[PDB]
């Protein structure tokens, strides 16, 4: 609101300011799905592989289960797609 | 006319050499009080013994400048236009004729 | 509001002389609720780009909790009726 | 959180004898309030 | 007056005239007092300015 | 390791040019005397300066004006920082093609959950950690997958950012070794795309990054460009949103302030957390939060237009989505005027993008591959050009 | 020299550890601000 008349001294104006009051104010892919079922059968070998470890089962053999789940994981997926 | 209504740099020089003509005029007189020279002194027409000026300003005229007494055979009777009204008549602008 | 005026101390800064300067581009800023004078006197360094002679206020005081007492025959020391009051369950040491 | 040993300092108690002028049973539950408020926040930062 | 200037300005015989067409406009409303020239086509009698 | 943060920023340049080395020198000074400030110089110019509050950079403006650097220097309006984020999943997989034609990276977006970015930025989670441990902490507090706790890489846009990239190919389809020896570039490429970011090149928070089966990465890759200028888009149709810092209003007065408080922050953008009294005083306590960018003179009118004596507080708390929609097109602000409720994010992001000095439009084409922005373009994933 | 003092300035706080011109007009301290001093304990052992 500072506007106008720095000094009203050199004109014969007294420049008393207003707000002008009368002034108007505004006014899905399917490679996600398969992205997903892949995550979930690598979530299941993960907890199958977590799983052996906690048992205290030699490491080949839980590679051998691991692959043989994430192949049966694939074969489920490859039937149930439908 | 309109070109001359819509210049803020031009009301504001009209303004100032208003002031300017008045003020040669209170000059004139030893005086500059403001009281001393109501807008009716200015603006009165040459008719009634003013100086008929024209005003493209804005200028108040106070209700204190308002009030006439009149002696009757029953008195003094004061008259007194705009009873109780708190706005005060303003000097017309030449640009509105 | 309610101070007074004075001449200009700086006649120099106007916004008409100045050109379409890269600085103050006018819709390169970002404007919000508007920034009043009072908040330029406050801060004066901030909000002002020739901030000359001016001079840096109190910021502010801790705020004074007295009350001055209508009743003529109250003691010098008693729980005001407008100081909020402490409970038992305000203090309440939650783990001990 | 950085683990710095700390201690409180209460002040301006004259305030309490001065500007709320409280009775001093209420300045101890005022103490015990700031106190306790204290201690909530540290309890609130690591909390056990 | 070009492709990103949009107002015409000259003077004459005391106006300074600022033309602005009423096409290049981003102001919805219009602020029309009696110093603004509504410039009208005569081949549609149409306020184009 | 400060515990809040310079979201005030000031635009500085010298009134008289020729004295813009004994600014600089200043500025230098000034980042000597204030240990939470940052100064940087801008693409187009312009001296930017970060503070805390307005207490804080009048105090350092006073320093820079008649300590050290010792002239007069033009000050703009205050502004804030900004961020960025994603709202909902990626629309589609996106790659990148080198201009060899042989690395092909593909890559989706997704919005971080709540209290990961904030546990990032405490301390919580450590990079430098092993992984078991990370990924130990990740199943034990936000249940994700543990092949893919074990298979986040990075953090950006630093060791300590709120990004993350991650990993969640298959073996099957991508070998690992070049993996590897791609990841090292992927992670810097990640690093500098979360550091600039895509919509006004403000440093972006709480995304989280999946690497995607059938990118092939043959041998070599000395560049950075491609991968980032993915991911920009990947920032692009995970549909965007901008962020901005938010301050925590305490004010301790009477109630009439709180009154006062309530009509304030109602006319500022700003919400009532919580309103009390204080216990054995005759003061009231009022919490809540207001945005940084509308807090601009918040104190002085709370201060001012009050019959009794309110102190205010304002701390640093919150990032915040802007209301609104970056990416709209249509939605226009006049000048001279304040954005409304939902254009707000729209004027935000061009006046924050052409303040930096870039184009006023956000460039989805420069950041795509030809191909790939036609199929995109004839698939309606992306809106008319 | 603090009882040589009149006016106003005489009721003013010290505040020794506040000496930026900032500090001094503002009325708060903005900077960090460093003392050593020889302080006595209860037994009358004096410590830095």
């Amino acid at each position: 609101d500072n506007v106008g008349l720095p000094t009203p001294r050199g004109s014969g104006t007294s420049g008393y300011v207003q707000r002008n009051l009368a002034h108007l104010r505004p006014r899905p892919d399917p490679g996600l799905l398969e992205h997903d079922r892949k995550r979930e059968v690598e979530v299941k070998v993960f907890e199958l592989r977590d799983k052996l470890e906690e048992e205290g089962v030699d490491e080949e053999e839980i590679e051998s289960r691991c692959s043989e789940l994430r192949q049966k994981l694939l074969a489920e997926m490859e039937r149930n797609k439908d | 006319r309109e070109a001359a209504v819509s210049t803020v740099n031009l009301l504001d020089t009209i303004v100032k050499c208003e002031t300017k003509i008045q003020t040669r005029v209170k000059i004139g007189l030893n005086s500059k009080m403001p009281s001393r020279f109501p807008p009716a002194v200015f603006y009165t027409p040459k008719e009634l013994g003013g100086l008929g000026m024209l005003s493209g300003s804005h200028i108040l005229i106070p209700a204190s400048d308002k009030r006439w007494c009149k002696q009757t055979d029953v008195g003094i009777t004061h008259f007194r236009a705009g009873m109780s009204h708190d706005e005060e008549t303003l000097i017309p602008n030449i640009a509105r004729y | 509001p309610g101070g007074p005026r004075f001449e200009p101390l700086y006649k120099d800064i106007d916004p008409n002389d100045e050109d379409f300067g890269e600085f103050n581009a006018m819709d390169r800023i970002i404007f919000r609720n508007p920034i009043r004078t009072e908040t330029r006197v406050a801060y004066p360094y901030l909000y002002n780009s020739r901030p000359r002679s001016v001079h840096l206020s109190w910021h502010s005081y801790p705020q004074i909790v007295y009350t001055k007492t209508e009743d003529p025959e109250l003691p010098a020391f008693y729980f005001d009726t407008s100081i909020n009051p402490i409970s038992s369950r305000a203090v309440a040491p939650k783990n001990l | 959180l950085e683990d710095i040993p700390l201690t409180l300092i209460i002040n301006k108690m004259d305030r309490l004898i001065l500007e709320l002028k409280i009775p001093p049973t209420d300045a101890y539950f005022k103490l015990k309030h700031v106190i306790e408020e204290v201690n909530t926040v540290i309890e609130n930062t690591i909390p056990g | 007056y070009s492709k990103d200037n949009p107002n015409l300005l000259f003077s004459m015989c005391g106006f300074e005239v600022r033309i602005l067409p009423k096409c290049r406009n981003q102001n919805d409303e219009f602020p029309v007092k009696d110093s603004v020239w509504s410039l009208v086509d005569n081949s549609t009698k149409e306020r184009t300015a | 390791s400060h515990f809040t943060e310079s979201v005030l920023k000031v635009a500085v340049e010298p009134i008289n040019p020729s004295e813009l080395p004994k600014m600089l020198d200043g500025i230098r000074k000034i980042n000597k005397s204030y240990p939470l400030i940052t100064t940087k110089v801008e693409e187009s110019g312009e001296h930017i300066i970060l503070g805390t509050g307005e207490l804080y950079m009048d105090c350092v403006l006073h320093d820079l004006r008649k300590l050290y650097a010792d002239m007069e220097v033009r000050v703009s309006d205050p502004v804030v920082r900004f961020c960025e984020t994603v709202q909902d999943m990626s629309a589609t997989k996106c790659y990148a093609i080198t201009p060899n034609k042989k690395n092909t990276i593909t890559m989706a977006a997704e919005p971080l959950d709540d209290g990961i970015a904030q546990d990032i930025e405490s301390g919580a989670v450590k990079i430098k950690d092993p992984p078991r441990k990370v990924a130990k902490f990740f199943e034990e507090k936000y249940g994700w997958d543990k092949l893919a706790a074990r298979s986040i890489w990075a953090f950006g846009p630093d060791e300590m950012g709120p990004n993350i990239l991650q990993d969640d190919t298959l073996p099957t389809e991508v070998d690992k070794k070049r993996l590897a020896t791609v990841k090292e570039s992927i992670r810097q490429g990640f690093a500098w795309a979360t550091r600039e970011g895509p919509l006004c090149e403000e440093p972006i928070r709480n995304t989280k990054f999946r690497l995607i089966d059938v990118s092939l990465f043959p041998w070599w890759w000395p560049n950075y460009s491609d991968r980032s200028t993915c991911l920009l888009f990947l920032f692009l149709d995970g549909l965007p949103r901008l962020m901005e810092p938010m301050y925590s209003v305490s004010m301790t007065g009477p109630q009439s302030s709180v009154s006062m408080v309530y009509n304030i922050l109602s006319r500022r953008r700003g919400h009532v957390l919580s309103d009390g009294p204080i216990a054995g005083t005759p003061l009231y306590r009022v919490n809540g939060l207001i945005p940084v960018i509308d807090s601009f003179g918040f104190e002085t009118d709370l201060r001012i237009n009050t019959p009794g004596q309110a102190m205010v507080s304002l701390v640093f708390d919150r990032w915040s989505i802007v209301p609104g929609d970056p990416l709209d097109r249509e939605q226009v602000t006049r000048p001279l005027q304040m954005a409304t409720a939902q254009a707000t994010a729209r004027d935000f992001v061009l006046k924050t993008r052409r303040r930096k000095g870039l184009s006023e439009d956000v460039t989805v084409a420069k950041f795509l591959e030809p191909e790939f922005y036609q199929s995109l373009l004839e698939s309606g994933t992306l809106g008319e050009p | 020299r603090l009882d040589k003092r009149t006016g106003k300035k005489r009721d003013e706080q010290l505040r020794y550890t506040d000496v930026h011109v900032i500090e001094r007009d503002r009325g708060l301290s903005i900077k960090a601000a460093p003392m050593s001093l020889v302080l006595s304990s209860t037994k009358g052992k004096s410590h830095l």
